[PDB]
């Protein structure tokens, strides 16, 4: 009845040692979301920058543009990964 | 503060936190164990006398002999003739 | 004047409370010291820097074996605030030429002359 | 957490002596062990010269005490053998 | 030695009751048996190993790459068994050893691809008003390793 | 520096280690002057070592040109079209064996900065973190201050 | 002038190629570019120590955050993973905290289990049987 963590949200953690006592076998199956825990699917520059700032909850400054020196230092073909 | 915080007549105050007290304490404990182990020599001062005079004498014979064996290196014919290959050609 | 400092002999006479605190024996003491420089010799006088060079303690946190004799102990009493002194204990014997390479000094202070890398 | 490791007889730094830094880092897939690490070679040279110093100092200590004891027995015999004539 | 239940009477953390060691070692026998069944039956998907290769601890899957900062005196293409693995996980179990795993338990394989140098690396020293300006340019050696497989062995 | 130089991610050519290992170096092109002290150690490399090198890896084809050059070069060309031209001007035979073996060992990727020391393409196996891992659900999916 | 310098364009271009992205006349004029290029190289070498430092404090922030998700704090997690002889470092634990959170949850349960064995161990002083995860593996 002891649980080191409240195994209720991510995975059911079951700690173990081997009988030789050298490795820590951890067993953790994924916890499914229960069906009862779910909802059914429902069926001008000033004003524009206040409207975008109010829309995306950010300040006004990242909507005013930046000049040619900053548009032409941007690496337009950046390296992709993964 | 009157001038230059940390030197002078009117210096700003600095106070000893719990970090600095625990640091000074554990330094004092390491020190007191050094005071324990220096309290019991394996020999008296009479008994140690001359026990390593031979090895110290041979060690300074090695340092003295390394000092008195310093001289210009050997000069060879194969190095000087070996310079001549800077104009080695093919044919 | 800040001069060199002498230390009286009652400072280096252990008590049975100290003999019970640290695991030493006054009868049959230990032969070899492990010394470890754990405090920089900068902001220290030149004689202490010299003694630290004479003991081979120029690198910090590197153990060095010395003798437990009053001359070596006199140099260690000069720089006792800069070092750490532990006895070299030897559970197994001092190593022979067969076991010469397969040694390792542990952090406890013991020189284990058969040093596998395997668990018990 | 190095004070715990000092309490357990381990190295205070886990990169010190022990199984993480003294086993070989890699082997061939055939099973051939690798040539040894450069730091393991230098390190075993350090432990070997350290052990040589332990043996050398221990032998100077024992030869020093025995030489003192032979000097004291010769002083006692130079005390006893002049008690006559 | 009774104290009435005030605020500072009992500690603010709950009192945890650790299980009895006999029943808990039996529980470890059950869990090690189940995870051994998942390794035998091949239930696991793809693995990852944390391996302590020379310099640090590299988290590693199969089919990936590691850039090391030294030449390992190996040919390009030679297979390597990386020992000193010290964590092996799948989707539903892990295996962390104290501190390393058994060589009979985890086998991590990796080839050498390329033995490059680094990009040239400038080491400049400069002290003001003392005419102290030094420039060095250093390229370290590097090898890249393609971890080919993490195979796991039912030995628990 | 690193902000003036471009950077890239640590990759290989065509998954160079997975199935088999392919030597990434196609052609070497030595140009070595017959008479000239610049290409002396190049000549001694052709007389001694370029044949044993040419046999130790047969996937490389080697073109020694032997023209009156004034600075000798070696031109490594790689499978991905990369061409690295390095000079063997006034270098000894051992230094050309380490230089040519260095060009043989590496690949046709740029020697610009590599950002990460590793490249997984499947980094997450148990599923990547999103903010709804480690959060328990509630009954009927209810949010705080919701009655029904 | 008997021998005056011919190769001087290339020395100017040795310095100025590192200045090609600067602002002002630092990208153009050699007198200004030498100071800003020297200075950029000094920052470039002193920032390797700061790269290592800032990566490590970034990892301690990530391990701190993801251990606050499991109720632990950072020092309990690290000290009690040390005390299990599970000597994973900060980089690996941040990468498990991001990419493999079941493993990080099981490391959190192992570390908190060992923390409670330390509490119950130091609670019942004297001779008592040791914890199960509190055992140490002796090497020799
Ligand atoms: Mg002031």
């Amino acid at each position: 009845t002891y649980s080191p963590l409240p195994d209720d949200y991510n995975c059911n953690v079951e700690l173990a040692l081997t009988s030789d006592g050298r490795t820590i076998v951890c067993y953790h199956p994924s916890v499914d979301i229960p069906y009862e825990h779910t909802k059914p699917i429902p069926r001008e520059e000033g004003p524009m920058i206040e409207q975008l700032s109010k829309m995306f909850f950010t300040t006004k400054h990242r909507w005013y543009p930046h000049g040619r020196y900053h548009r032409c230092r941007k690496n337009l073909n950046p390296p992709k990964d993964r | 503060i009157p001038g230059r915080q940390w030197i002078g007549k009117h210096r700003r105050p600095r106070f000893v936190s719990l970090r600095a007290k625990q640091n000074m304490i554990r330094r004092l404990e390491i020190e007191a164990e050094n005071h324990y182990w220096l309290s019991m020599p394996y020999m008296t001062r009479e008994q140690e006398r001359g026990h390593a005079a031979v090895r110290r004498r041979e060690a300074f014979e090695a340092i003295k002999a390394a000092a008195t064996s310093k001289f210009p290196p050997h000069r060879f014919i194969a190095d000087q003739l070996d310079h001549l290959n800077v104009t080695k050609k093919w044919s | 004047k800040f001069t060199r400092s002498r230390i009286p002999e009652k400072v280096f006479q252990a008590s049975p409370e100290d003999h019970e605190k640290y695991g030493g024996d006054p009868q049959n003491p230990h032969k070899l010291h492990i010394v470890t420089r754990i405090k920089s010799t900068r902001r220290r006088p030149y004689w202490e820097k010299d003694i630290i060079k004479m003991l081979g303690l120029e690198k910090a946190h590197t153990p060095q074996v010395h003798k437990n004799i009053p001359s070596v102990n006199a140099k260690l009493k000069v720089v006792k605030h800069l070092i750490r002194i532990k006895p070299l204990k030897l559970p197994q014997g001092l190593p022979a030429e067969e076991n010469m390479s397969n040694t390792c000094l542990k952090s406890t202070g013991e020189l284990v002359v058969q040093w596998h890398l395997k668990p018990v | 957490g190095g004070q715990w490791r000092l309490q357990q007889g381990l190295a205070a730094n886990p990169s010190g002596y022990g199984p993480l830094t003294e086993l070989p880092d890699w082997s061939y897939a055939d099973g051939r062990p690798a040539p040894p690490m450069k730091g393991q070679l230098r390190r075993k040279a350090e432990r070997e010269t350290f052990a040589r110093r332990v043996v050398l100092l221990s032998q100077e200590m024992d030869a020093g005490l025995q030489a003192w004891q032979l000097r004291q027995q010769k002083l006692q015999e130079e005390q006893r053998k002049q008690e006559n004539a | 030695g009774y104290v009435p239940k005030t605020s500072l009477s009992s500690p603010p953390w709950p009192e945890v009751v650790l299980p009895d060691p006999v029943e808990e070692t039996r529980h470890h026998a059950e869990v090690v048996k189940k995870v051994n069944e998942m390794i035998v039956t091949g239930q696991y998907g793809r693995l990852f190993a944390v391996v302590h290769f020379a310099s640090r601890q590299w988290k590693v899957t199969s089919e990936d790459l590691i850039l090391i900062g030294n030449e390992l005196d190996l040919a390009c293409g030679e297979r390597i068994r990386l020992e000193k693995v010290l964590l092996v996980g799948a989707d539903n179990f892990t295996l962390l050893g104290k501190p390393l795993l058994g060589k009979d338990l985890v086998r991590v394989e990796a080839t050498v691809i390329e033995k490059t140098e680094s990009w040239p690396r400038i080491i400049m020293r400069f002290r003001k008003r003392k005419n102290f300006k030094k420039k060095r340019i250093v390229t370290t050696p590097q090898t890249v390793l393609r971890i080919n497989s993490i195979e796991i062995a039912p030995c628990l | 520096t690193a902000r003036g130089t471009p950077s890239r991610f640590l990759a290989s050519v065509l998954h160079n280690g997975l199935g088999r290992y392919v030597q990434q170096l196609q052609r070497l092109s030595f140009s070595v002057s017959r008479d000239g002290a610049s290409s002396r150690g190049a000549r001694e490399f052709v007389e001694r070592e370029v044949i044993d090198f040419a046999r130790r890896n047969p996937g490389v084809v080697i073109y020694v040109n032997s023209r009156p050059c004034c600075v000798p070069r070696v031109v490594a060309e790689y499978l991905n079209g990369a061409v690295r031209e390095e000079s063997i001007h006034c270098k000894s035979v051992e230094e050309i064996s380490t230089l040519v073996q260095k060009l043989a060992d590496q690949s046709g990727l740029d020697v610009i900065r590599i950002r990460k020391p590793f490249h997984t393409d499947n980094p997450s196996i148990q599923g990547q973190w999103h903010p709804f891992t480690n959060k328990p659900t509630t009954f009927r999916g209810l949010r705080p201050r919701e009655v029904q | 002038l008997r021998n005056r310098v011919t190769d001087r364009y290339f020395r100017i271009q040795e310095v100025l190629k590192h200045a090609r992205h600067f602002r002002g006349r630092k990208n153009r004029c050699y007198r200004l570019a030498v100071r800003t290029v020297i200075r950029a190289f000094v920052k470039c070498t002193k920032a390797r120590y700061l790269k290592k430092k800032n990566m490590r404090t970034l990892w301690i922030n990530r391990i701190t955050a993801a251990s606050q998700e499991h109720g632990l704090k950072y020092p309990a997690l690290i000290g009690n993973l040390v005390k299990c002889q599970v000597e994973l470092n900060r980089k690996v634990l941040a990468d498990l905290a991001i990419y493999e959170p079941k493993t990080f949850k099981s490391l959190a349960a192992l570390a908190s289990r060992r923390r409670h064995e330390g509490f119950a161990a130091a609670l019942g002083d004297g001779k008592e049987p040791e914890g199960i995860f509190s055992r140490v593996v002796q090497y020799h």
